[PDB]
């Protein structure tokens, strides 16, 4: 089993010993290394007798990309021989099982996969690797309601209703983030002296676990009014041109001027389902893409356009390159180009 | 230990012409190196034909002098092998001729029309800045003085070509040759040496005080 | 082996807290109000990690959390876990966290996580290899398999950067808390408690001398302090008053102020360019607020100096204008065009050869920016 | 990146040496492929 | 560990000389050690160490000595490459061991040389580095737990900073740091007074003069100096060191011995000599006419000595105009180093030689220096170049240190994108560069009778004084005719006895 | 390990019948128009006279000093040999093949030829340098016992200061004395640019040997030379006519021999001798 | 002799083969543990070399030689003692090995199996030591259906089981992919409670196995599911 790390490997192993009422043997990969050769040879094939022994029996090693390190360069130390030692010990442990009188299953956990070499993948070793991966929405709901069992709401509705919505506003994250939001949650609350994971409190331990803040520092500055004045412009502005030019997918929904970004603190609503994207689209992103120097050219002028409004400009160029090279509907051509190496020089004119 | 080719007269002729050539330049240059022996080793991984010449901080003539002399033995392979018998062997001479232009035009400041810019130094691993449109005038600069060396070793070497072949027909007969009949050949063939001072463009040339 | 004695830091002791002393306290709230976190279905959090500039406090503030939450401190290097052999380094963080496991309640702190806390394949060499064994092993006493609630690890890295995915995922290290430069209030607070140890005047006003030090940490708050405990034997004062601290911060901030025989051209020609910066500084906005203009030889500056406070906010966040560049590079071009009026343009000297090449780089920054 | 520690005196300069690096290099590089490919 | 307890160190203040200024600064520490109640009265917090920051040979051990010595209080000199060994953890064990002796008799005063053996940096450019990072975390452990009122003090001598660990560098471990130069003139004066207490010297010796003309010199290298003087005068046997021993010695040490009948061809020396005479000719012509404010030519040699086959001994200007150079001591300074390749020009026609061409490689950057780096002309530059060839700054070989030095750029290069201002600036060079040429040569065309007479005297005597070409300059006035120089019974003949 | 089985290469000494056999070799079919005519080869042929040379004592009558006739003799043969150092160094492992040469010239011989590897010294890491010189010096001492023999020390760019001060010493000693004085210390290696120069002295291991790769006549050469020594008879049409010149190549060493292994088995595979 | 080709293609079944139809003593190891630790590096080659000889004419068959004859064999003095003593056994040469290069006890093949024949070295594929070199290619079309029937004879096939139909969706398959595939199949027909195995059974075992491949770990309802969330409008463009 591998995958991105903190997915429920070990949780998932933990699984398998409690189900199986079987004789379980938990062990760590790092366990066996040391200086002395030989030693972890020893180690390994008194877990493999002891299995053996007590067969049928689950034997899982946790953190096989320790020893199953592959020979990624010369080994002056001397741990890499004992890594491969053991490694090759280990492998004729697996080929030692006959299918007669071992009925000895190995389960392993890992986070890498380009580290271990191909040797333990050889069938009769390995024969099944399954990935445990991010899951699905439905997974999403699945390990909440599990993870928010033993948390106090203020009734089951609500309770069903938060979490719901947190789910929905929680992708592209493993079960640990989200029982980390949930614990984070209930941290508030307990600050709080709340009885129950109110809403702000989720949505709080929520932004703090999207890692909004980077400064870490006391929020306590005067701004000038000459900054709230520039933000409130270039919000008007992307406001505006987004009013006028309107996204079938991404409408506003809320605008700030409280905080300093290299883009606007614009919010819109996410809609998956983006099929289909035409080239009227494409030529309203470029249009879009340069709102906030066309703004600040015309009620200030171009002696006060800032560091942040004066790179904005370069994204509209980029994505008009991005149009001609890579969607092949306009009048360059209908090939498709990346940019480093197939461009001949009879097409930079026509590019520029 | 087994020569890589029989000893025969086609395979020598190259060699023949070869190392004529090298001894016409080197004795017709004045105050240049000397000649000792030139013979055609059978078994030399270097070259069949051989020539042992010796040498006589150096000056800018000495270094057109070896810049004509450098020309000497593939202007040779030009007049008398014949068409279709063309020589590889004259290729190091040539780089080394290239070679020389670009360090007496950039390094010393030999340019053709005496200029003290210096663009390289011993120790450098590259040259200045150079621009883009002034590499050319240094290219133009450094074909010129090749261009000079090459007309002046044509222009020494035509007015000897009895010489030439008479001493090619003597080492291809001989296969040992000294000092002494190279300039009893030098002599009753009517060779004329060249003269002091040996400038490669006379139109700049002074004289010391 | 890995356990200290006489562990007394408090939160008085530390200075320039902030709202992170309340989640210091929080973490006391964690050794102390445990049961009812516990009672209403939360984890207990156990990876904190400090980030910030070196010279904060890291191990001071993990001192001083140790010593409020009441519990035997574990404080370790993380360069004695690397080796040039493998596999001595995984059992000493094995037995050390046992020994931290047994002598529950506690709190370990483990400083400077770079060494070991590097990616998986950065390197390749045994070291690399060591490294990994090392870090899997903490890997898997961390949130490997059951049996640890009651131990709390305290991270101190200087580059969090570097950190492995794998630690920082949850449930191994969740707490990210920045310790940033102290700002006006915390240097205040810094050199004061830092100056309880030393008898002091009550005319010290050391608004003036903490508005010298912009940007400075507090070790090198501590320095300041340091160089108002010896220096004045040479004039033989009474007590410690404001400007002996002031001189402290200049000599801190620049270098020792040295003198050296000199001509009169000499010192001309270095008041003329230090003339025309001013000059050229007063005349626009960005620059107007001027301190000190002075051409006294500093060690590594022989030539002066001008000093110009604008407020800090624009520059971090980067909104200055066109303007604001395009007024600068001028005042770069100050000196040299004073010698065009001053000396002619035959006899150009060479001490703005400095401040035009800043001149020529930030306009081309301007240009391709 | 735009050396956001402020400068106290106006002889250190407003943004690093090595900021600008990479935008450099690429221009050197179009435009010495530019000049390599049309001889 | 044999860490030497001397009541007496046999140094003092009074040895030490040119270090004046640290000197002033360590009597702090030397009146910590004398009264530390003093200090502890009015809590003052001594430094728990002292940094000695300099090149070898300027006598930081000596210096250090001459503390312990004025202070009266134990003294332990320890090297750091002692606690680099095969076993790992002895250094630690040498280290708490040094520091509890220490700790016993207080005060003291610890010494660690070469510290930087220990304090390597961890450079991202066997297990010794463990013990090396083992040894340093002990040493910063011990420095750490001091407590002021102690009255231990701790000082570390190093030679290259950039190797210490900036750990060190922090307050609490290193909190002085005193940069030992090398002495003045004056300082170099008090040394060899010093130096020269300790033998028997002739009055004829004026030390000053050798204090002023060797410049950079360390306390070390005026006592090898003086040393081998000494030796130098009882190999010729005589009774004191004479003004010629200190002579003799100063060109072992600075373009060492002379060889033994080693001499090339006639024509490969005449260059020589040609370059060599034609250079200082330039530079006294330029002092003559123009009042330059250039060097002087002291005395030139073509006997070959060390690796040189010829030399040309300029005499040093003071350190106050080497900062304001301006465009005209600049151009000056190129027509000297032109002079050489102008000198092959007018002597020997158009046929020029190897010999000219190293100095005709510094003006072609020396040039490019006046254009891009400094931009002195005025059309504005954007951006210099690097040196494409480095030379190190350097003995009777021409000055070339006149802004401190001319193969260091000051960081002040950037990467070029526009290539047409690049051949505007070598046509600019070119241009520059030419003209510089062309009036080197007119002006060194319009005195050929000294130039000539300079080069017969040289070549004949095998040595020549700068007075002596002063006089030839005087002697032959600008457009004598060259047969009256033709026409003398002997051309390698001065009439001039210094 | 080695040390047993270069002590055992010849226990016994070699049977009088086998001496007066070795002792009358002959040219064996160099003037033929089809292998390996006179003027081919004359490093080889040197080695010969060398080997030759040293099977009748003929070193330890080093030279005369007589009054006129002997000494100009001697003075003579000295000149045809070269157009007498004891130890060779050969130089000429760019392309493949060192066994099948020195072994060629070994087996006429019949002096106990013995070969010791320089990388057993290196394999042995005041105990160590105890085993090391104590290993050497039984080495030089058995090959001092068994006189005459000829030494080949195969990679000496591997050497490691024990084999150094020990291979010193014997050049300096074991040349002038130890009347033994017929003793080749003959070595071979590819990388000539990396040997001290302490070690190209006069009097310690010079005169240098090149080899190069098989030319294709050579290689005709070589083939038949192969094939004719073992009793087969090379077919009269092939080398005599241009028949096999437009099929052979393999242009260096270790080709012609798996080659004519390989048409030598399949000849005997059908009980043929052509 | 060396063997090369694509790993599971049975290479050791060749070995045996030649064991059993030559009827002599037959040497088997593996290459793997040659390189085992320092109590005897290079003496297992001389111990297994001499027992091929004792019992000569024998053959010796070492299985997965990369481990030891690899690139970076010369870089390791470890892998370096172990490559030469196996290029020392293959010759004769007496010295060293002490005995005589031509009799009865050198009648020995060393036989050697390998996956990556570009990763060894030169000197080891140099002619001389390595005469023959086999490449066992993966089987076919034809040979693919037999090593189905062979490795899928004792299961309870249906009337409907055909492998001829899907001979295009093992291409590249080796023997163990073959009884990997008959296996699922088995457990898969289990799995819906189905007595026989249908050829539905191999057609969703494969079809299985194939949507595994790019990340797509789905149930039936999380299927239907996720298929009834997108509309319809932008359904009939991936349709058309
Ligand atoms: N599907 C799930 N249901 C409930 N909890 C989950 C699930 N997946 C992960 N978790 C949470 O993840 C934690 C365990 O993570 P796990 O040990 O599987 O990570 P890992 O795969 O070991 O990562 P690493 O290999 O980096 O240690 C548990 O505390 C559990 O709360
Ligand atoms: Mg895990
Ligand atoms: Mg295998």
């Amino acid at each position: 089993l591998h995958g991105p790390p903190g997915t429920g490997k070990t949780l998932l192993a933990k699984a398998i010993a409690g189900e199986a009422g079987l004789p379980f043997f938990a062990a760590n990969g790092t366990d066996f290394v040391e200086m002395f050769v030989g030693v972890a040879a020893s180690r390994v094939k008194d877990l493999f007798a002891s299995s053996r022994s007590y067969a049928p029996s689950i034997i899982f090693i946790d953190e096989i990309d320790a020893i199953g390190s592959k020979r990624g360069g010369p080994d002056i130390g001397g741990g890499g021989a004992e890594r491969e030692q053991g490694l090759l010990q280990i492998l004729t442990e697996m080929d030692g099982f006959k299918v007669t009188t071992s009925q000895v299953l190995v389960i392993g956990a890992t986070n890498r996969l380009d580290i271990l070499d191909p040797a333990l993948l050889r069938k009769g070793r390995f024969d099944k690797i399954i990935r445990v991966g991010l899951p699905s929405k439905d997974g999403r709901l699945a390990i909440l309601k599990v993870h928010a069992r033993n948390k106090f709401f203020r009734s089951e509705d609500e309770k069903e209703e938060l979490l719901q919505e947190v789910a929905e506003n929680t992708e592209d994250f493993t079960g640990a983030e989200l029982q980390n939001v949930l614990n984070e949650a209930g941290i508030l609350t307990a600050r709080k002296d709340l009885d129950y994971i109110g809403r702000e409190e989720l949505l709080e331990a929520l932004k703090r676990q999207k890692g909004t803040f980077e400064t870490g520092q006391e929020d306590s500055t005067e701004v000038p009014e000459e900054l709230k004045l520039r933000l409130a412009y270039r919000e008007a502005a992307v406001a505006v041109l987004a009013c006028y030019l309107p996204d079938q997918y991404r409408p506003i929904s809320e605008t700030d001027i409280n905080s300093i970004r290299s883009q606007p603190n614009m919010r819109y609503s996410e809609t998956s389902g983006r099929v289909f994207a035409r080239k009227s689209d494409y030529v309203n992103s470029i249009i879009r893409a340069c709102a906030p120097r066309v703004v600040e050219e015309e009620m200030f002028g171009i002696e006060n356009l800032c560091w942040i409004s004066a790179k904005s400009t370069l994204e509209a160029s980029q994505r008009a390159e991005f149009l001609i090279l890579q969607t092949g509907m306009t009048a360059f051509g209908k090939a498709y180009y990346r940019n480093q190496r197939d461009l001949v020089p009879n097409l930079v004119p026509k590019l520029e | 230990l087994n020569p890589t080719v029989d000893w025969t007269r086609e395979t020598k002729f190259p060699h023949a012409v070869w190392a004529a050539g090298r001894a016409l330049i080197t004795l017709l240059i004045p105050n240049f190196d000397v000649v000792e022996n030139l013979w055609l080793e059978p078994s030399s991984w270097e070259g069949i034909g051989c020539t042992k010449i010796t040498k006589v901080t150096e000056s800018r003539s000495y270094l057109e002098k070896k810049l004509v002399f450098c020309f000497g033995s593939h202007i040779a392979s030009q007049m008398l092998l014949p068409p279709g018998d063309e020589n590889f062997l004259s290729s190091s001479e040539i780089t080394k001729a290239q070679e020389i232009a670009t360090r007496m035009v950039l390094q010393y400041g030999w340019g053709p029309d005496d200029s003290p810019a210096v663009y390289y130094a011993t120790n450098a691993v590259s040259a200045l800045s150079m621009g883009n449109n002034h590499e050319y005038e240094m290219a133009g600069k450094v074909e010129k003085i090749y261009d000079l060396a090459y007309e002046k070793a044509k222009g020494m070497l035509l007015k000897n070509r009895r010489v030439l072949e008479k001493i090619t027909e003597e080492l291809l007969e001989f296969e040992i040759l000294t000092h002494k009949d190279l300039e009893r050949i030098v002599h009753e063939n009517g060779g004329i040496r060249e003269k002091e001072p040996f400038f490669l463009s006379g139109t700049n040339y002074n004289e010391a005080l | 082996e890995y356990l200290e004695r006489g562990v007394d830091v408090k939160f008085t002791d530390v200075a320039g807290l902030g709202k992170i002393r309340l989640e210091l306290e929080e973490i006391v709230k964690f050794f102390t109000h445990g049961e009812m976190y516990r009672r209403r279905g939360v984890k207990i959090p156990g990876g904190i990690l400090l980030c910030g500039p070196p010279g904060v406090g890291k191990t001071l503030l993990a001192k001083a959390v140790a010593g409020e939450a009441g519990v035997n401190f574990f404080s370790i290097s993380a360069s004695q876990f690397v080796e040039i052999y493998v596999g001595v380094g995984a059992s000493r963080v094995r037995a050390l966290y046992q020994e931290a496991r047994e002598n529950a309640p506690s709190v370990v702190f483990i400083d400077e996580l770079d060494a070991v806390g590097r990616e998986r394949g950065l390197i390749k060499g045994s070291g690399g290899q060591e490294r990994d064994a090392t870090l899997n092993q903490l890997l898997v006493s961390l949130d490997g398999f059951e049996g640890r609630g009651e131990v709390i690890t305290i991270a101190s890295t200087n580059r969090p950067d570097i950190l492995d995915p794998a630690l920082v995922r949850p449930g191994r290290f969740d707490r990210k808390i920045f310790i940033p430069k102290p700002g006006l209030i915390g240097r205040m607070e810094i050199l004061q408690v830092h100056a309880r140890k030393k008898p002091m005047a009550e005319d010290l006003d050391y608004m003036a001398v903490a508005s010298m030090t912009d940007g400075m940490v507090g070790a090198e708050l501590a320095n300041i302090v340091e160089i108002a405990a010896i220096n004045m034997m040479r004039d033989g004062r009474t007590e410690l008053t404001t400007d002996d601290l002031l001189q402290a911060a200049q000599i801190e901030e620049r270098g020792m102020l040295d003198r050296k025989d000199r001509s009169l051209e000499t010192w001309r020609q270095v008041a003329i360019n230090e003339a025309a910066m001013a000059v050229v500084a007063v005349n626009f906005p960005d620059m107007k607020n001027i301190e000190f203009l002075t051409i006294n030889p500093r060690a590594g500056r022989e030539l002066g100096y001008v000093r110009v406070k604008m407020d800090h906010i624009k520059f971090k966040e980067g909104m200055l204008s066109r303007q604001s560049i395009l007024d600068h590079i001028t005042v770069q071009l100050a000196p040299r065009a004073a010698d065009e009026l001053w000396y002619g343009e035959d006899q150009l000297s060479t001490i703005w050869a400095e401040t035009s090449d800043n001149a020529r780089s930030a306009a081309r920054s301007l240009v391709l920016g | 990146t735009s050396q956001t520690d402020p400068p106290t005196s106006i002889y250190k300069r407003w943004f690093i040496k090595n900021t600008q690096e990479k935008h450099f290099e690429l221009l050197i590089q179009r435009q010495r492929w530019l000049r390599t490919n049309s001889s | 560990a044999e860490a030497r307890v001397d009541g007496s160190t046999g140094v003092k203040f009074a040895d030490v000389a040119g270090i004046d200024e640290a000197v002033d600064e360590l009597q702090e520490l030397v009146k910590y050690l004398k009264n530390p109640d003093l200090f502890d009265k009015m809590g003052i917090k001594p430094p728990h160490g002292v940094l000695l920051e300099g090149p070898p040979g300027c006598g930081k051990t000596l210096v250090a000595k001459a503390i312990a010595g004025e202070a009266g209080v134990p003294f332990y000199q320890m090297a750091g490459s002692e606690f680099v060994e095969v076993l790992v953890g002895v250094g630690s064990a040498r280290i708490r061991d040094l520091f509890k002796r220490a700790k016993v008799n207080k005060p003291s005063v610890i010494f660690i040389d070469e510290i930087d053996a220990l304090a390597t940096r961890r450079q991202g450019i066997n297990a010794a580095t463990q013990e090396r990072e083992t040894t340093l975390n002990q040493l910063l452990i011990e420095l750490d737990g001091f407590d002021t009122g102690k009255g231990v003090i701790f000082l570390g001598a190093t030679n290259r900073r950039d190797l210490l660990d900036p750990a060190l560098l922090r307050p609490g471990r290193f909190d002085r740091k005193i940069r030992v130069r090398p002495p003045n003139a004056k300082g170099r004066l008090d040394i060899l007074k010093i130096h020269a207490s300790k033998v028997k010297m002739s009055d004829s010796v004026d030390l000053s003069s050798y204090a002023s003309n060797l410049p950079g010199w360390s306390g070390a290298k005026l006592a090898q100096l003086v040393q081998e003087a000494a030796l130098v005068a009882v190999r010729k046997t005589h009774n004191s060191i004479l003004q010629s021993d200190m002579d003799d010695a100063v060109d072992r040490l600075t373009v060492g011995p002379t060889r033994i009948g080693l001499e090339l061809g006639h024509q490969g020396q005449c260059r020589r000599a040609t370059t060599e005479v034609g250079v200082a000719i330039t530079s006294h012509l330029l002092l003559r006419y123009e009042n330059a404010k250039i060097e002087r030519c002291d005395r030139v040699s073509i006997i070959p000595r060390g690796q040189t086959l010829s030399q040309v001994v300029f005499h040093r200007l003071d350190d106050e105009s080497y900062m304001f150079g301006r465009l005209p001591q600049l151009l000056h300074r190129l027509q000297v180093l032109l002079g050489g390749r102008a000198a092959e020009e007018v002597i020997y026609g158009s046929d020029t030689s190897k010999a000219s061409v190293d100095y005709l490689s510094d003006a072609s950057w020396l040039a490019r220096k006046i254009l891009t780096i400094w931009n002195l002309e005025n059309p504005m530059v954007i951006h210099g170049e690097p040196p494409p060839w480095r030379k190190r700054p350097q003995f009777v070989g021409p000055r070339l240190d006149f802004e401190g030095s001319l193969y260091d750029d000051y960081d002040l290069v950037e990467p070029p994108v526009n290539f047409n201002m690049d051949d505007e600036v070598a046509h600019r060079s070119e241009e520059l560069i030419s003209q510089m040429y062309n009036k080197t040569v007119s002006l060194l065309r319009q005195n050929q009778t000294a130039l000539l007479k300079t080069v017969k005297v040289l070549l004949n005597q095998k040595e020549i004084s700068g007075e002596a070409i002063d006089f030839i300059l005087d002697h032959y006035p600008p457009q004598t005719p060259l047969n009256s120089l033709l026409q003398e019974q002997n051309p390698g003949s001065l009439p001039f006895v210094p | 390990r080695e040390f047993l089985v270069q002590f055992s290469t010849l226990r016994a000494e070699k049977r009088i019948d086998q001496i007066l056999l070795s002792l009358t070799h002959s040219d064996h079919l160099s003037k033929n128009d089809s292998g390996y005519q006179m003027i081919e080869q004359p490093g080889t042929i040197y080695l010969r006279y060398l080997v030759d040379i040293h099977k009748k004592y003929l070193m330890n009558y080093e030279f005369n000093t007589s009054c006129l006739a002997e000494r100009r003799i001697f003075l003579a043969h000295y000149q045809t040999i070269t157009y007498p150092s004891r130890s060779i160094l050969v130089i000429g492992s760019i392309g493949t093949g060192r066994s099948y040469l020195v072994k060629y010239l070994a087996t006429n011989s019949y002096v106990p030829f013995i070969t010791v590897f320089l990388n057993k010294f290196l394999d042995n890491k005041d105990m160590m340098l105890e085993i090391d010189r104590f290993y050497i010096t039984l080495q030089f001492e058995l090959a001092k016992a068994m006189s005459p023999c000829i030494i080949w020390i195969p990679n000496i760019h591997d050497l490691s200061y024990l084999a150094l001060g020990l291979l010193v010493n014997s050049l300096s000693r074991d040349c002038e004395r130890c009347s033994t004085r017929n003793i080749l210390v003959i070595a071979s290696t590819h990388i000539p640019q990396k040997v001290d120069p302490a070690l190209i002295a006069p009097n310690k291991l010079n005169t240098c040997i090149k080899i190069r790769r098989l030319l294709i006549p050579q290689q005709r050469k070589h083939f038949f030379t192969l094939s004719y020594t073992r009793g087969f008879h090379l077919e009269k049409k092939m080398f005599h006519t241009n028949g096999f010149e437009s099929i052979t190549m393999g242009s260096s060493a270790r080709d012609l021999v798996a080659l004519t292994n390989e048409a030598l088995s399949i000849s005997i595979t059908q009980k043929k001798s052509i | 002799v060396l063997l090369s080709g694509p790993p599971g293609t049975g290479k050791t079944l060749f070995a045996r083969t030649l064991a059993k139809e030559s009827g002599l003593p037959f040497v088997f190891a593996s290459g793997a543990e040659f390189t085992d630790s320092e109590k005897s590096g290079a003496a297992k080659i001389n111990e297994m070399f001499s027992i091929a000889r004792r019992n000569a004419p024998a053959f010796v068959f070492v299985d997965e030689i990369d481990a030891i004859a690899g690139r970076h064999a010369r870089k390791d003095p470890r892998r370096r003692a172990t490559f030469e003593a196996l290029i020392a056994q293959l010759d004769g040469e007496k010295e060293k090995t002490g005995i005589d290069r031509f009799s009865l006890r050198q009648a020995v093949i060393f036989i050697c199996a390998t996956n990556r024949p570009d990763e060894l070295d030169l000197e080891f594929v140099r002619s001389g030591r390595i005469d023959r070199r086999l490449y066992i290619g993966l089987p076919d079309a034809k040979q693919r259906v037999q090593i189905f029937g062979v490795h899928s004879a004792g299961k309870n096939l249906a009337e409907d089981i055909d492998f001829g139909k899907l001979v295009f969706r093992t291409v590249g398959f080796s023997g163990a992919d073959i009884r990997n595939l008959v296996n699922e199949a088995a457990i898969m027909s289990v799995r819906k409670g189905r007595s026989y195995i249908y050829q539905q059974d191999i057609v969703d075992v494969l079809d299985k196995q194939l949507l595994e491949g790019m990340g797509v770990l789905l149930t039936e309802e999380e299927q239907q599911k996720c298929e009834q969330s997108v509309s319809y409008e932008k359904k009939r463009l991936l349709a058309v």
